[PDB]
């Protein structure tokens, strides 16, 4: 449902030059460690939670 | 018979669906896009 909650933020690359990469949390609460590892692999430093 | 939004925390188990699951349909669309080898795509959606 969160993609419903962020419709304007999703559509905002049409308005501006912003590039957006969208990732989903796993169903397990403690399984954020591989996903956060991609944060250290893609060098992505501006994260919206 | 129509796809509905499935709440992930729902634990009902007395239903079946016959519309194809949109996870598999989106996987097929992604495979078609990778086969045609695009770089800049546009997704136009009607309902949220
Ligand atoms: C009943 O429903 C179940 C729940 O959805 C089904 O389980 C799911 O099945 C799908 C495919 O049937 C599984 O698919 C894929 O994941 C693998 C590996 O993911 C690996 O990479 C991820 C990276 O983020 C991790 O998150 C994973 O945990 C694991 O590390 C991919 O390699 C697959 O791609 C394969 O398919 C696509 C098709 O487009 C190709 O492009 C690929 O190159 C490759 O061909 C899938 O994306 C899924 O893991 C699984 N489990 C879930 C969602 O929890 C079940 O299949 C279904 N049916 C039954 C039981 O009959």
């Amino acid at each position: 449902t969160g993609l419903i909650r962020l419709q304007e933020l999703i559509k905002a690359p049409s308005r501006y030059n912003l590039r957006l990469k969208i990732r989903q949390l796993p169903a397990d609460t403690k399984d954020a460690k591989p996903l956060l590892k991609e944060m250290k692999r893609g060098k992505e430093f501006h994260v919206i939670f | 018979t129509r796809w509905k939004h499935q709440v992930s925390d729902n634990k009902d188990s007395f239903y079946v669906s016959l519309y194809p699951d949109f996870s598999s349909l989106s996987r097929a669309i992604l495979d078609l896009v990778q086969f045609f080898k695009w770089k800049t795509v546009t997704v136009v959606y009607d309902d949220s």
